[PDB]
């Protein structure tokens, strides 16, 4: 996935926030405490007009 | 050990509020004793 900047909010030593399908949406750097949301980079079907 | 705490301001008298308040928590220690009684410590 990508990884971008985050407008989100976490407890003072929180770790990540997971989502509904059991897929972690966002993670906090283990180096710098800064918190990044995943996003999985871009993907979808593909038809053909002929 | 996990300790859970939230300080919140009331100005209720003498019973616990109506409301909610989750408790962050606070601090974890791996001793992995047992406990079973406890006791709390009041200043005089
Ligand atoms: C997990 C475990 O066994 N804990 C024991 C308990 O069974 C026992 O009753 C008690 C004192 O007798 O000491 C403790
Ligand atoms: C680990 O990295 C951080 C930032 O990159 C730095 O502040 C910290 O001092 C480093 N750890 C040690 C033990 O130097």
């Amino acid at each position: 996935g990508v990884l971008t900047e985050s407008n989100k909010k976490f407890l003072p030593f929180q770790q990540f926030g997971r989502d509904i399908a059991d897929t972690t949406d966002a993670v906090r750097d283990p180096q710098t405490l800064e918190i990044l949301d995943i996003t999985p980079c871009s993907f979808g079907g593909v038809s053909v007009i002929t | 050990f996990k300790i859970y705490s939230k300080h919140t301001p009331i100005n209720l008298v003498r019973d616990l509020p109506q409301g909610f308040s989750a408790l962050e928590p606070l601090v974890d220690l791996p001793i992995g004793i047992n406990i079973t009684r406890f006791q709390t410590l009041l200043a005089l």
